[PDB]
């Protein structure tokens, strides 16, 4: 005969799960996931800067000037860039110079040593080789050039350049180690030489190291690359009786603390991210994530996780 | 389960009560139905939604590029890169598998305690104005209309009104 | 204790009772003695078995070598390498330390919580048919024999059968 | 709270009470006044210092120097070692961050706790000679006195020595 | 007639500590922390390591007459008392960066890169040995090498290429000599001013004496630095000299192996099994956390430095 | 006739967040952030660090005319360089694996420096007189590193130079040396006379050749020649042997010394005091049993562990309800 007030709890249709410390698997009315899992497939930009994509190119073939190749967030490669040195050799502290370029502010390439003017003694047209074709044309890099002899003879060179740019000049130069003295003598005409390169931090001497070595892209010699940053108020100087692939193009940049290189085939597309994978970008709202352990910028935390359900409603008994 | 009440000897949950965490159901001449408890529903909202909240909005990432490159001969310092990436993938693994049993386990008691407080926050008012017959449920020993049923529900409770007819019927 | 139960208004333990981690003392006619409410217990250990595997099998870690070479021109790097491996120490000895002392007490609270739920269960049902005479224990106001007690700890205690009887021995 | 005394059916605390955490207000024909209950007041003590030395203590951190110099042409090193820093950064703000949040939770908890036990002691104590007239408050259904009054604070109060007086109230 | 509520107590002295007290005796507990090993050295994956006895990395790789020594191992495990190494005194180049690279080979082949009858008919290859590098108390010298010397008052200009034909890479060492004087350099190699010149498809380096009287190091005042390279599937590795050349004879084909590590302990290698090796033992444990050792190979539990971390099961035992 | 059970409540103002609700008031609480410092360098598990007042590491080490040459202590368990150290190399040229020497020499429980070429007695076919420049002037005058000799030609002759060091001292050795590049082939032989010269430096466990570079690089006060600086450690009983036809600045002092592990390099102006400490930071000193801190996360010692965290309240009372 008794009204009756009863007290109870919400129930609903939900099947999320949940585990806790004392039980797996139970249900819940209500849940969210800590762990992100989604990805936009895509590469976007990083604080709003777009990421630099090299094509086919890498790194080398890109900041060489290789036939067939402002500011940016980071670097792109695709997995089966192409060869960047076409002359073999060795590109001299190569992935200190990829991790320098990664980020910047500020890039701007320019002439610093002007083809037309800056070689009167020397030759700067024959420089050119199997190695690196073009349209069925022997030729060379752009932001170098090889000088051999001018008619027979190959005169002591000297020339230096001040930085004004109110930042960091990157210069990079090849040095040539024909296989056999008769290449030698035929680019340079002076069969002993050397190179001298100096900043005021900076500071080597070159000797050609004349040798035959395995044919690649049909050299038996070898083209080492070098590369220095010179600063602000700066002069660099290059003194050679051969064997001197100068600057041509220079690249004044201002470097940022740093990102990194992503390697990979996912298309660069025009969207904002705070946190980028190589397998594509995710909105940074959930601590976790288990998209993938390479990332860069502010990201949620890697983690083997496949699930990280957090209970928000009561235990779901509807029965 | 820590608080007895959540199947504890309130067995089950109610569908029929779609507007709220914890709340009633009344039976009286006038009718009967389900209306949560705003109170209690909206406190708990308020504070299981800054729970999930702590547990995101603590998280300040440093800047970071995660990937390196090392050639041939660095093998050493590229597998040292390793070693912090993968150290920081265990402890990072370890503890929100953790973090997330232990905070469910508090969510669901803390949830059960709501409802446990619920059921002896009307009973104190009724006091013996009505009996416990279980399963969170009072049969009151009067008649409690709708504005009685409400006073109930929302704490202003007028338990000497009816201490009268209480007693008779028992 | 954070229930009040176990080390609090009951005092201590029963050797006597072997069988189980909680449990009930009767005494009536017929006879008397220890008997653990294997529910209770088979419940509590599922669950604290469940937390033992929850601790242990979370881990689950990466394949490493640790140990790094350095010459004696790599000393900052053979330093950045010891940061790393101190770092990684250091997190995982203060975690453990703290995970320890952390769960112990919840385990702790959750014994007395089941305690605490066991007495509140027997109370509920009895309400006049008994006294509550403190230390954890029921003084019946009616001849309660064995299918009685078992009753009460079936949670089927039938109060109206002893209503009349209990009543008069007040 | 979790446990539905402080905040709860307990409404407020009691600037008046100075000499403890946890305690009683009497009101009897001689006089009144506040007289905090020792022996739980001093246990919660025992057990926080307790709780904030172990969370101090068990951190015992290795002798480093974390500094480290590196060249311009050893920035992949610079930034890993960055990154390690900056690892170790997250860990331990996020780690610090949550284990305040989460334990002051419990702190608080714990506090709910010890004044409910309380009052369910002496309720336990007061049984059939007395009423729970609400907000953490008994109102003795006899008459009692400071030396009674004590009894009930010590748990060695005496319940049938006024079950007969209580009877007819 | 009475019904009361309780709880278990027994007989245990188990002790655990809490966040709010110390020392708190309970009825049951477990251990989390793993602190026991089997003092062994163990096989991972099931591969058993490569144990270099006396010598050390460097001796075995160059073979040193002393090591007279499988195709796969998971680690390798050096004795602290590793002298044989090096026994003609010298600069080891990109030792550690090596010693790395071979912790764990998945295959591993000694061949003769270049036959010492057939690759040297213009250089005597028969007397390059020493007393640095004695075997039974005799001159001798490294077994993969071979120390050329000038034939007859003279040292041709040599040139020999190896093309890898193998199905992976190839492990390739040579050295470099430098004699204390102008008349040992002439006396061995005739030709004074000499150069030694190596070169893949990847690497490529110049050598040139440097003829100086150094300190005494195992009664040689002179030195010979070590080299090596790995040569890709298919590559070709030139050498191209005048004198001072210390030859390849034995080149190693192998499969490197993600990448593992080198235990330096006494321990004995038993045949036992594991998936976590200590310098001290092997860790056979399900437990997260471990204080054997820091330095583990494997997929281990973590290391802490914690003496006791014990995991409350039961309740406070509480017998009264 | 009532009793009641209650809880304190008191004036208290302090608030802390839990997982649940944010800035609740407590009767009780305490700081787990160590915010503050002493503001002090200070000796680390009581031994003063080494101050190298306007020079750098490179300079002291060098023998720069403009720092203090031991005097320097024999000990000391870190390095402190003013940001505005000046004083390095004032002969411009590399310092070949410096950052390594750095760290090598950041801590050291016994340091003595000595004359391991005597410079009256030692080149006795070269002169030891006139090693000086412009470019490392002291009292207004030309002058040199102290701890370096720059040997220059005899009359008109340079003489095949060699000379060793036995390590009788019962510890490692540091040795520096410097190799000289002029900017010309008349600067060479005016110097050295021979055209074409080498050095040799060797030991038991080091060895390296050097050939002079002559070339006219920019002009670094007012050298456009270059000298490049190198540097090993000669274990006890094991000789060091130099050997020159030209172009060796040879050492005149060098280190004997005992390197502990660890400890690091702080950069600052924060001044040094005789105070103890086992926590150091660039700004100051930390003295706390605290678990965390946020003064700088580059410390040397047994230190709390650094994060963001601006506060860390940890209550310790109750909630606090005066009403
Ligand atoms: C130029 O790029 C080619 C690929 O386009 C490179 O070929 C790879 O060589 C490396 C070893 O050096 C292997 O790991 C890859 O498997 C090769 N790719 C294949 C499938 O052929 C080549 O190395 C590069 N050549 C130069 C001059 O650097
Ligand atoms: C030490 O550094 C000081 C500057 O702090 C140098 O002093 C300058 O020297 C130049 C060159 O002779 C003078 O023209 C200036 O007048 C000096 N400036 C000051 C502030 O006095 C000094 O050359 C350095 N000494 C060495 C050897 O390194
Ligand atoms: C990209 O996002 C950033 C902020 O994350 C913002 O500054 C910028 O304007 C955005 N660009 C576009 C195209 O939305
Ligand atoms: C125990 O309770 C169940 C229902 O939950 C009932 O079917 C059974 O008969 C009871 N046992 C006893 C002892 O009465
Ligand atoms: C650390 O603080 C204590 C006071 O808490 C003080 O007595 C002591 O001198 C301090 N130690 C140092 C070296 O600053």
């Amino acid at each position: 005969p008794g009204d009756t007030l009863c007290i109870g709890y919400h129930a609903n249709n939900s099947t999320d799960t949940v585990d806790t410390v004392l039980e797996k698997n139970v249900t819940v009315t209500h849940s969210v996931n800590l762990l992100e899992d989604k990805h936009n497939g895509k590469l976007c930009k990083l604080r709003g800067v777009a990421p630099l994509h090299l094509g086919k190119c890498n790194i080398a073939g890109w900041i060489l000037g290789n036939p067939e190749c402002s500011s940016w967030s980071y670097i792109v490669e695709t997995p089966s860039s192409d060869n960047g040195t076409c002359y073999p050799g060795d590109f001299i502290d190569y992935e200190e110079l990829r991790e320098q370029l990664s980020s910047v502010s500020s890039f701007e390439r320019f002439e610093i040593f002007p083809k037309t003017s800056s070689w009167p003694n020397h030759d700067s047209n024959k420089g050119v080789t199997a190695a690196c074709p073009h349209a069925g044309a022997k030729s060379f890099y752009k932001n170098l050039i090889w000088l051999v002899k001018k008619g027979n003879s190959y005169p002591k060179l000297s020339k230096s350049y001040i930085n004004d740019k109110g930042k960091e000049v990157l210069v990079l130069w090849g040095i040539h180690h024909p296989s056999t003295s008769a290449d030698q003598q035929s680019l340079y005409q002076n069969a002993d030489t050397y190179v001298f390169v100096c900043s005021s931090r900076y500071s080597k001497k070159f000797k050609p190291e004349i040798a035959i070595c395995p044919k690649v892209r049909d050299q038996e010699g070898r083209m080492n690359y070098y590369w220095t940053l010179v600063e602000p108020g700066d002069k660099i100087t290059f003194e050679a009786t051969g064997n001197l692939v100068v600057p041509r193009y220079a690249f004044a940049m201002e470097r940022n603390a740093g990102s990194g290189i992503i390697i990979s085939d996912t298309p660069v597309h025009d969207c904002n991210t705070t946190c980028q994978t190589p397998k594509g970008a995710i909105n940074t709202s959930l601590p976790f994530q288990n998209i993938h352990p390479i990332t860069i910028g502010k990201c949620p935390k890697y983690v083997k996780s496949t699930k990280l359900r957090l209970a928000t409603g009561l235990r779901n008994i509807p029965s | 389960g820590l608080f007895g009440a959540i199947a504890g000897f309130i067995e089950g949950g109610w569908t029929g009560m779609v507007d709220g965490w914890y709340g009633y159901h009344h039976q009286n001449e006038q009718g009967s139905g389900y209306a949560a408890d705003l109170k209690s529903t909206q406190n708990a909202i308020d504070e299981i939604t800054n729970k999930v909240n702590s547990v995101i909005e603590k998280m300040n990432t440093q800047f970071t590029a995660v990937g390196k490159e090392f050639n041939h001969l660095e093998k050493r310092i590229e597998n040292l890169n390793k070693k912090v990436d993968d150290g920081f993938l265990d402890i990072w693994t370890y503890n929100a598998e953790l973090l997330v049993l232990l905070e469910n386990e508090r969510t669901l008691d803390y949830h059960d305690s709501n409802v446990k407080n619920l059921y002896e926050k009307v009973r104190s008012q009724l006091k013996n104005n009505a009996k416990e017959i279980g399963n969170g449920c009072f049969e009151f020993y009067h008649k409690c209309d709708n504005t009685c049923m409400e006073s109930v529900k929302n704490g202003t409770y007028d338990y000497p009104k009816y201490s009268e007819e209480a007693k008779l019927n028992r």
